[PDB]
């Protein structure tokens, strides 16, 4: 299930990656 | 618990208010399945007679309670079956028509009254013959799961079933012969 | 039947034809809804997603149990996908190919086997313009 | 209808349609009681009908299933059987206007014959390019099997005499076998 | 008295009882069906 | 259009429904009848069941015989029963009978009972099958069938839901023990029948008999009451003591209520055996749930003071269920509560109650208000009620 | 024939009663 | 020769899931009970995941080609 | 790939018939594929057929007399007045009334001959004869 989990598929997740990136 | 308490409608019928004496009596009687039957409450009644000549109660139930129903109908049926006998016990929910109402709507809400209808036991199959002389002769073909239980039912679930939707219809149980 | 291939393979999942929940199944629908949050949240996926609550804890259709598919329940609960899932593998796919190709300039298959699939993404790219899913300015890389 | 005929020269017409009986729905098969003018028709449902009446004067009927074919006894002539789409032959007895018995076959079963001889016994021709003899009693078998066709028995005849029997298939021949050897002895 | 079985359930019963009644009277075709069977020879007419 | 108008005329003004305004017009409605549309033969058949009540002459009464026959062929001819032109056929054969002197053939009854019977069990189809059926016993007419059908009348009485079914078919049935000629022998299975019935397993089925029970109670010979008495009592007081339903425990009690009173003396001696010898079954505590609740049922159809000894035997149990009402008691909250039931119509039919005698069950009572359940604190409740009354 | 060889329970079925699928009267 | 209409009981359950008159799925579940702590847990037959017990986080069942393989000492039922 | 679930109806009808098979299988069903078999079910062409639901396009089930010496479509489906039926009845039929063309009218899908009878026209579907 770990291995299976995506870090960037849905909305908020990107956006969390964008908070970040910035 | 007052009978027209279960009861939904504002004005209970004599009927309706019998079966919910009936209810209302089951609750009181049971030690811990008032806590499941309290909260379910009915719409109305209908009572529908049949080819075989007995009577079956139609309870019009709301959907998200039906679920509730369906959880309990096994034991709550045959009770009513006990206080009413002659008369075969069916809940079936009340499910929005009006946008005159919508043909495939129409088709929609008599197939699901269908499944609601065969509960316990659940459909396996739909069939429709096609004659030479071109007469329809439609048939559902049930599960074994409960299969005296409907055996003692199908006729009355064909009256109820073209009272309500205006249809003609033979249920048939495959894996025995009847 | 498969495009870019000469496969006939046909095996796939066969829905019941009863679309009612099972008898045996005796477990509210809203707590099946906190177990697809709780799992998106994680962030795993509508396909795998689904594996998961059908593996183990007997949901065998989310429609069929809940009355709505799970992408609809994500979406009603706030979460969704930047791409539809198809294109997000494909995009993937492509890339984990093409960081194949610097390091390795002779996989001349490997260069065709890119080829089959960008024409795939752009077929459903494509197609996901037409329908608003996906905004008419995306191109892809 | 009313046929004239040159048996006997007693006499000297009225040649045509004598009564016509409407029906609900489409009629598929028939035949007449030996002994009286009742006769049987075969459609939707199964009606017993009255010469002198224009309207079906019993229904018979086991349940929705069709009936494509019926025959009634010579012998025992208060019986007749039925055969239905669903795959199934039925028995039934004037004597209690009701049906008596039916078994549910592999396949179809296109026509009957009922042997003159044996009041109990009777074969049927079937779908599965074979022809089966029945004894009325326990239906649970069958008393003999003819195998010889290569598609499917259309029609089944006993004759007068009782010691053998021809089939019609659909496979432009016509099989004659005795009723105690399971294999056809002619074609034509 | 009991309560009316359905129909059909009812009418099944009605049919079995009429199975036997019907096998019991072609039964009495028997003695002459054997007598047949054991015959020598047959002129028809019997 | 000369048919409708007829008929609203002669309904709207009653001078010109007479035999000399419309005896020329008998020889129109026997042409009508057998008019090809069906329209107006429908129309026709409800004017002639209109005119069935006046008197008509001899040439003006052969359209009824004549009618009668062409209806029967109507009714042959028409596919099923449960049609609008057919039951108009049936509604005038039934009608026919009812008041016209002459009568039709027994053959063609008989089709027409036959073609009745599956109509009999079908709510829709129900009434017009009865009321044609009704003829046939209220002008007593002799037909094998129709004691078949007295048969089956009854099963579909007692077996069968609908309510409009039990008040028809009630009627006939005791309309037809109580008139058709019948052997004694089959009499006795009748009332067999009848208290078998009483057990039937359906609510509905035990609420129907009690009625027929009624209908004989209510009306019937002293001699016929006084064989059946003891019978009836047995099975009433059984279904009164114990059944599921509530309604039909109170109902056998108004039945016995009812009927204790018309009992004969000695007839009534042994409802005094039966309660005096389950009151004396102190041993087992269900009797004296039986001997309370009935002697409830004695008094106020009696009255008190009738028999003595059964009083006294009331009280000494009542004396002994209310005294040991303490924690070590045994009895059931059923027991006590019988007791304070029986006492407060004792404490009704008379003042006795208040004098120093009976100061003991008084105590007990007024120990009773703390009693546990609260069925027995509010029959308590009441008797104290009564006492600070007077 | 084959597969008469490993798998214990297998009911011979007669060639008269094979064709029968069921009969609804018992006896 | 063969009747598609009234196909043989056995004849369907022979036949591919797809190819029959009515296609249905030829898995189910199972009610399996774990051998630590002898609750009971819903598993596909052909189950995709490591299943485990969520109070003993213990192993259940393996993913395979087909069937999943159930962990030695898993009871289980049909359900 | 599908064009036509009639035509592959219509085709498998037709080799049922060439190799002697008294039952023919159909899949996809459609009202188009039914209201044509009632036409030729009318006519007696094709004898009972009985309509398999799957909750998906279905199947059709049909029984065959051997009396179908053909069964055709006309793709595509070109569009006929009143006028010009009888020249599709000359093209089509090898006699002029034995076998009839179906069109699709205003009032649906039936054979030609109630098509002059009712003063319908419309597009043209196929032949049976």
């Amino acid at each position: 299930i770990d291995k299976k989990a995506k870090k960037d598929f849905y909305r908020f997740q990107v956006r969390e990656r964008k908070k970040q990136e910035i | 618990s007052a009978p027209q308490a279960k009861i939904l409608s504002q004005a209970p019928t004599e009927l309706e208010l019998q079966v919910a004496q009936a209810f209302v009596e089951l609750e009181n009687s049971s030690p811990e399945l008032k806590a499941e039957l309290r909260p379910l409450q009915f719409k109305s009644i209908r009572e529908i007679d049949v080819a075989g000549g007995k009577k079956a109660l139609a309870i019009f139930v709301p959907v998200p309670s039906l679920a509730g129903f369906h959880k309990v109908q096994t034991k709550l049926t045959r009770e009513l079956e006990k206080k009413f006998q002659d008369r075969h016990v069916i809940f079936l929910a009340e499910r929005r028509i009006l946008p005159r109402p919508r043909s495939r709507t129409l088709t929609a809400v008599h197939d699901k009254i269908l499944e609601d209808l065969v509960f316990p036991t659940e459909i396996v199959g739909k069939r429709v013959r096609y004659l030479v002389g071109g007469n329809k002769i439609q048939k559902v073909l049930l599960d074994s799961k409960d299969v005296q239980q409907i055996d003692y039912k199908l006729e009355s679930f064909q009256a109820v079933y073209n009272k309500l939707t205006g249809k003609q219809i033979v249920f048939e149980i495959p894996s025995e012969t009847h | 039947g498969r495009m870019h291939s000469a496969g006939k393979g046909i095996s796939s999942s066969a829905i019941p034809y009863s679309r009612n929940a099972p008898a045996w199944f005796k477990l509210s629908s809203e707590s099946v809804i906190e177990q697809i949050v709780k799992y998106a949240r994680k962030g795993l996926t509508p396909s795998q997603i689904g594996v998961l609550l059908r593996d183990a804890h007997g949901v065998t259709q989310a429609r069929v149990i809940t009355g709505n598919k799970i992408m609809r329940i994500l979406k009603s609960n706030g979460l969704a996908p930047e791409i539809p899932e198809d294109l997000y593998y494909l995009i993937k796919k492509a890339v984990s190919v093409r960081k194949h190709l610097e390091r390795n300039r002779k996989d001349k298959d490997a260069k065709f086997r890119l080829i089959l699939i960008e024409s795939r993404i752009h077929r459903l790219a494509r197609y996901y313009r037409t329908v608003a899913v996906l905004p008419p300015n995306w191109k892809y890389e | 209808w009313s046929i004239n005929v040159d048996d006997y020269s007693n006499k000297n017409n009225e040649e045509g349609l004598i009564r016509t009986f409407d029906g609900e729905s489409a009629f598929q098969g028939i035949d007449s009681h030996r002994e009286n003018s009742t006769f049987a028709t075969g459609g939707a449902k199964i009606h017993l009908w009255d010469v002198n009446r224009l309207k079906p004067v019993s229904d018979l009927s086991w349940g929705a299933d069709n009936i494509t074919s019926l025959k009634f006894n010579q012998n025992e002539t208060d019986i007749l059987a039925s055969t239905g789409s669903d795959n199934s032959i039925v028995l039934y007895d004037l004597r209690t206007n009701s049906p008596t018995q039916k078994i549910v076959q592999t396949m179809r079963t296109n026509a009957i014959c009922w042997n003159p001889m044996e009041a109990f016994n009777f074969v049927t021709a079937n779908e599965d390019h074979n022809a089966y003899y029945y004894d009325m009693r326990n239906l649970s078998r069958s008393l003999n099997v003819f195998k010889d066709h290569v598609s499917a028995v259309m029609d089944v005849d006993f004759s007068p005499t009782g010691d053998e029997i021809v089939t019609g298939s659909y496979d432009k021949s016509i099989r004659i076998y005795k009723t105690n050897h399971g294999h056809s002895r002619e074609i034509y | 008295y009991e309560v009316p079985l359905p129909q059909r359930i009812q009418q099944r019963h009605d049919r079995k009882a009429a199975y036997e009644i019907s096998r019991q009277e072609v039964s009495k075709w028997n003695d002459i069906v054997q007598q047949n069977r054991r015959a020598d020879h047959l002129i028809f007419p019997l | 259009f000369a048919l409708d108008l007829l008929r609203n005329v002669i309904t709207r003004h009653r001078s010109f429904l007479t035999v000399s305004h419309l005896e020329g017009f008998i020889p129109f409605l026997r042409d009508s009848l057998l008019s090809e549309n069906e329209g107006v033969v429908i129309s026709t058949l409800r004017i002639l069941i209109t005119l069935i009540r006046l008197d008509f002459s001899d040439e003006s009464s052969e359209i009824f015989k004549n009618c009668a026959r062409k209806v029967l062929n109507i009714i042959k001819v028409s596919p099923s029963t449960s049609s609008e032109l057919c039951q108009m056929g049936l509604k005038f054969l039934s009608a026919f009978i009812r008041h016209t002197d002459s009568t039709l053939k027994d053959t063609a009854l008989s089709y027409v009972l036959g073609r009745v019977l599956p109509d009999l069990n079908e709510p829709s189809r129900q009434g017009l099958a009865f009321n044609f059926l009704k003829a046939l016993v209220s002008k007593h007419i002799m037909l094998p069938e129709l004691y078949d059908i007295a048969d089956t009348t009854r099963e579909i009485m007692v077996t069968n839901h609908s309510k409009e079914i039990r008040d028809v078919s009630r009627s006939v049935y005791y309309q037809f023990l109580m008139e058709y000629d019948q052997s004694k022998g089959r009499l006795e299975k009748q009332f067999k029948f009848m208290v078998d019935n009483l057990q039937y397993p359906t609510e509905s089925g035990r609420q129907s008999v009690m009625e027929l029970i009624n209908l004989i109670i209510t009306k019937a010979n002293p001699a016929l009451l006084s064989k059946l008495s003891s019978s009836f009592f047995l099975a009433l007081v059984n279904v009164s003591f114990n059944d599921d339903a509530p309604r039909c425990r109170e109902m056998a009690s108004v039945l016995i209520s009812t009927m204790l009173p018309k009992l004969e003396n000695k007839d009534l001696e042994i409802v005094e055996k039966y309660i005096a010898a389950w009151l004396k079954q102190v041993d087992n505590a269900s009797f004296l749930n039986l001997g309370l609740r009935t002697y409830k049922v004695y008094l106020k159809s009696i009255g008190f003071e009738h028999t003595i000894e059964l009083d006294e035997l009331a009280i000494k149990r009542i004396r002994y269920i209310l005294s040991d009402t303490s924690v070590g008691s045994e009895h059931q909250w059923d027991l006590v509560y019988s007791a304070l039931n029986t006492f407060s119509s004792y404490m009704e039919a008379t003042e006795s109650v208040y004098k120093h005698g009976f100061k003991d069950i008084w105590d007990g009572i007024i120990t009773c208000l703390l009693y546990p359940h609260s069925w027995v604190r509010q029959s308590a409740a009441n008797l104290v009620h009564q006492l600070i009354a007077n | 024939a084959n597969e008469r060889r490993t798998r214990k329970d297998m009911p011979y079925i007669s060639e008269r009663k094979k064709q029968i699928v069921g009969t609804v009267h018992k006896y | 020769v063969q009747d598609l209409l009234h196909p043989t009981a056995a004849s369907e359950a022979r036949k591919h899931k797809l190819k029959t008159l009515v296609q249905g799925p030829r898995s189910y579940f199972l009610d399996v009970k774990c051998p630590g702590c002898l609750n009971i847990t819903t598993v596909f037959s052909h189950a995709q995941t490591a299943v485990t017990c969520e109070s003993c986080s213990t192993i259940l069942c393996t993913p395979t080609g087909g069937k999943a393989k159930l962990s030695e000492g898993t009871s289980f039922r049909r359900k | 790939t599908r064009s036509s679930v009639l035509a592959d109806a219509l085709n498998a009808i037709n080799n049922a018939e060439k190799t002697g098979k008294r039952q023919v299988l159909i899949r996809p069903s459609s009202k188009v594929i039914i209201k044509f078999l009632q036409v030729m079910q009318k006519h007696g062409y094709i004898g009972e057929f009985e309509y398999i639901d799957d909750h998906r396009s279905g199947k059709i089930v049909v029984q065959l007399n051997g009396r179908l010496n053909k069964c055709g479509v006309i793709s595509p489906r070109f569009n006929v007045k009143i006028g010009d039926i009888e020249k599709w009845t000359a093209n089509l039929l090898p006699a002029r009334q034995f076998g009839y063309v179906i069109l699709t009218t205003s009032a649906g899908i039936m054979d030609h001959e109630e098509a002059r009878r009712k003063h319908v026209s419309g597009k043209i579907l196929g032949f049976v004869y």
